RNA sequence: UUGACCUCAAAUCAGGUAGGAGUACCCGCUGAACUUAAGCAUAUCAAUAAGCGGAGGAAAAGAAACCAACCGGGAUUGCCUUAGUAACGGCGAGUGAAGCGGCAAAAGCUCAAAUUUGAAAUCUGGUACCUUCGGUGCCCGAGUUGUAAUUUGGAGAGGG
RNA sequence: GGUUCUUUGUAAAGUGCCUUCGAAGAGUCGAGUUGUUUGGGAAUGCAGCUCUAAGUGGGUGGUAAAUUCCAUCUAAAGCU
């Protein structure tokens, strides 16, 4: 049971990730690339009134 | 007592308005009371002296201080209280010779 | 009050008042059983100090226990091991001779709880010991709470755990760096010591 | 991970890279620091002199905090002020309004004379100073105030 | 056995140590019962808030001593110079400590005037009245936090006495370590002739 | 002769209680050797396994005959750290804490030593009735070789 | 949230000042020796035997001892 399971990563590396992933979302062919149906999106990144 | 206000020397340290509190009660343990001084005083002629006590009086009369200080000294545990040992058998020489 | 006297009293254990005392109630303890009910204590300072109460529910027992070392009970001296541990006659019990007197008394009154014990007397074979119990199942104890917290199930032969205040001595149960291995229990603090604490993101 | 050790690569050949000679044994050499004196004698005062014997005098019951004292050179010295309020106090090296620096608030016990403070005066609370710290500092118009 | 160029390794698992190996698997499970346990107790005990006020106190040793935290609680003396008793403060929230001692006038000032904030920022419910309902605050140490003292000000004069506070130390220390020569020194001279 | 007292007995006396099981965890006793030291005896393994006694839902510990040496902290326990450090050790192999600091949780107290002495004011049991985890009255008993109130060192008590 | 028992009180408790006091655990502390144990090293704890206390005293202050101080607690009884 003393196995290593849980991985330590930086804060700050965790964070890089982030921003770099949240960037590719806007990305359209990324996402395309992704595997989702964006092909008849008006644009991207899709933004949509607070009411939803 | 009050000190320096540096880091280093003999009073170090950093200056501060003192505030002596009040004494405890807790550093009053041993004190003799009135009623205990009566009580050990009482028992000490019913009960009489110890075979030791009986030689350290011996010992004061014959052979000096020094010597009835090294077997209290041997029959106690301590420098110190083979001090007040011979300190009191001393005092019931005293009374003792007295009168 | 007498009990004052009777404790500066007791102090003087070489006057001759106490010699010829000792002298005549060492005789009496063993031409008694070696576990025997006491109908009263003859130290009644002694036991109010440790917690004795002259109502019903509190029990004297006297008890003597053979003095000296503890011989290695192997078979003719010969141990199986290495020189350091081939030690027969010089071996010391790690509880004192109180100790054993509360549980032999403990298990001959095993309806009753341990509370204290302390010395009466001692020649060269015995040492000689008046233990305190209390009894949890009768009322007067039950309630009256300054001494109903021994009717608890925790409480328990208190004595064969060294809950009591020579069992307490005797595991080293003492504040300061002096007591350093043993302060909660040796046992635990060995165990704390002796283990590898691993964290999910390790340290 | 497991599949890119060479265990992996060693599946198939006869001795996992320990050799057919040598033939990979439990502990040919004894265990742990064994033979640091016979038969390791050799490594240990190639690689770790010193290793045996004893030095110099014991402490029974060391306590690490008598010890502290974290040193600070004079060229990190103004790194204690924050640096927006830092740029109007190198402008106008003047006396009477001095910056004040407490260097045990920051957790400092000894100032170290590294050097080239520049010519500003500066007020310095320290619990100890090297003798050339104190020079530099009184050469940039400051003085060095004893604390405890 | 001895190798290569490597530093000396001190591992210390020559005992049965598998057998006390604690893996903290419940960490992220125990972090959820104390939170349990602290919404348990609030409930428990509301609007009382979880916690008992603390004084502010100097830590000891040379390397702390630049710092104060919260104490254990507030003396025998400092509970008097608020006006209640150590038994009444005890019910309304605020620890005593019955050992510690006041030998300092600026930590028995703060701790004193501590004790007159908490006593006007609370309100004791009646005994016997109808409690009107007072909204629980959590936490008392974060409604009375501890705050570092200001030791000096931002900027002042440059005042230079000439002292040499290198050559102060080198003369405390000297001072010192020659005093109980010095002292023998003057015994031996007064009492010679 | 009779009535106590003290000590020790007996009863298929009235009411109780103990044993044994479990024993992961816990409190103690007792206690190895394989093993490591490239041999081996001190050492190590290990104050461990086996053996034995004793509990609970936790246990133990616990409100300082503490830590400190500071501008002093402040019951116990546990976590991070101190620290593989101070130290111990054929000073070999190896072994090895504690103070401070930051957290989790926090909670404090009780007797003995005091003449109630113008009131043993204390308590068990039996019996009767009840509002029956108990209450009330009555009686026997325990208890002055000390049961209650009052005080526990942080104090506190008498008197004013 | 409410509803009786409201002589459920001079009964309990706390708070100021002065004065006299202030009882505080013994074959125990401590010491020697032996054995064991500890990181504890002129000896960390425990235990056996021998000695065996004082009361401005006692313990501790991690090098044995003597002399002079200083600091810090209040053991040898107990619950949580
Ligand atoms: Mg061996
Ligand atoms: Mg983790
Ligand atoms: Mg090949
Ligand atoms: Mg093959
Ligand atoms: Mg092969
Ligand atoms: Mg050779
Ligand atoms: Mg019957
Ligand atoms: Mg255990
Ligand atoms: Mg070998
Ligand atoms: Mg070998
Ligand atoms: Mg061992
Ligand atoms: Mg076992
Ligand atoms: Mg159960
Ligand atoms: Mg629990
Ligand atoms: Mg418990
Ligand atoms: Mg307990
Ligand atoms: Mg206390
Ligand atoms: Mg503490
Ligand atoms: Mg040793
Ligand atoms: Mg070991
Ligand atoms: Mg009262
Ligand atoms: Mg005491
Ligand atoms: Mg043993
Ligand atoms: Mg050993
Ligand atoms: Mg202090």
């Amino acid at each position: 049971t003393w196995r290593k399971w849980n991985v330590k990563v930086n804060h700050n590396e965790k964070r890089y990730a982030t921003a770099s992933a949240i960037a590719a979302t806007a990305v359209a062919s990324l996402v395309l690339a992704r595997g989702h149906r964006v092909e008849k999106i008006p644009e991207i990144p899709l933004v949509v009134s607070t009411d939803l | 007592t009050v000190k320096t206000g540096i880091a280093i020397g003999l009073n170090k340290g950093k200056k501060v308005t003192s505030m002596t509190p009040a004494p405890k009660i807790s550093y009053k343990k041993g004190a003799a009371s009135n009623r205990t001084k009566f009580v050990r005083s009482l028992v000490r002629e019913i009960a009489g002296l110890s075979p030791y006590e009986r030689r350290l009086i011996d010992l004061i009369r014959n052979s000096g201080e020094k010597r009835a200080r090294k077997v209290a000294k041997k029959r106690l545990g301590s420098f110190t209280r083979a001090k007040a040992k011979v300190e009191e058998m001393n005092n019931i020489i005293a009374a003792s010779r007295r009168h | 009050g007498a009990y004052k006297y009777l404790e500066e009293l007791q102090r003087k254990k070489q006057s001759d008042v106490l010699r010829f005392l000792q002298r005549v109630r060492v005789w009496e303890y063993r031409q008694k059983n070696v576990i025997h009910r006491a109908a009263r204590p003859t130290r009644p300072d002694k036991a109010r100090r440790l917690g004795y109460k002259a109502k019903q529910g509190f029990v004297i027992y006297r008890v003597r226990v053979r003095r000296g070392n503890r011989k290695r009970p192997v078979p003719k001296g010969a141990t199986y091991g290495k020189p350091t541990n081939q030690g027969v006659n010089e071996l010391k019990y790690q509880r004192s001779l109180r100790a054993t007197a509360e549980e032999r008394v403990g298990r001959r009154a095993a309806n009753l709880r341990v509370l204290n014990s302390y010395w009466v007397n001692q020649d060269s074979t015995y040492k000689y010991f008046e233990v305190i119990l209390v009894d949890p199942q009768h009322k007067a104890i039950r309630r009256d709470a300054r001494y109903n917290w021994i009717c608890d199930p925790v409480h328990k032969h208190r004595e064969a755990r060294g809950l009591t205040a020579t069992g307490k001595k005797s595991r080293g149960i003492n504040k300061g760096h002096k007591f350093n291995n043993t302060k909660a229990g040796r046992r635990k603090t060995w165990k704390r010591q002796n283990t590898l604490s691993l964290w999910r993101y390790r340290k | 991970p497991s599949r890119f050790t060479k265990t992996r690569k060693h599946r198939g050949h006869v001795s996992a890279g320990k050799g057919r000679i040598g033939k990979h044994r439990k502990h040919p050499g004894g265990r742990g620091m064994a033979g640091g004196q016979h038969h390791h004698r050799i490594n240990m005062d190639k690689y770790h002199p010193g290793y045996f014997g004893k030095v110099g005098m014991r402490y029974f019951h060391k306590q690490q905090a008598h010890f502290w004292k974290p040193v600070l050179n004079l060229d990190k010295l103004w790194t204690l002020i924050p640096e927006d309020k830092r740029d109007q106090y190198l402008k106008s090296a003047s006396k009477e309004t001095a910056p004040v620096i407490d260097t045990l608030a920051a957790g400092y016990g000894k100032i170290l004379g590294k050097g080239r403070i520049p010519n500003v005066p500066v007020i310095v609370k320290a619990r100890f100073v090297s003798k050339l710290a104190e020079e530099k500092i009184r050469a940039a118009g400051g003085v060095v105030e004893l604390i405890a | 056995a001895i190798s290569k160029n490597l530093p000396i390794l001190k591992n210390h698992f020559r005992k049965h140590w598998q057998e006390r190996v604690k893996v903290h698997f419940d960490q992220a499970g125990k972090k959820v019962s104390r939170r349990n346990a602290r919404a348990t107790r609030a409930a428990k005990i509301a609007p009382r808030p979880l916690d008992l006020l603390r004084p502010v106190v100097r830590a000891p040793t040379v390397k702390y001593n630049r710092k104060v935290r919260a104490g254990r609680g507030f003396t025998l003396a400092e509970v008097k110079a608020a006006g209640l008793t150590a038994a009444y403060a005890r019910t309304i929230g605020i620890a005593v400590d019955h050992r510690r001692q006041n030998r300092n006038q600026e930590i028995f000032d703060a701790n004193v005037q501590r004790l007159k904030e908490y006593q006007s920022k609370i309100i004791v419910f009646p005994r016997n009245g109808k409690a009107p309902e007072a909204e629980q605050v959590l936490s008392a140490a974060a409604t009375f936090p501890i705050a570092q003292p200001a030791t000096d000000v931002e900027a002042r004069a440059v005042q230079d006495n000439g002292e040499s506070a290198f050559r102060t130390l080198r003369l405390a220390r000297s001072e010192k370590k020659f005093r109980g020569i010095r002292e023998k020194r003057a015994r031996e001279k007064a009492e010679a002739e």
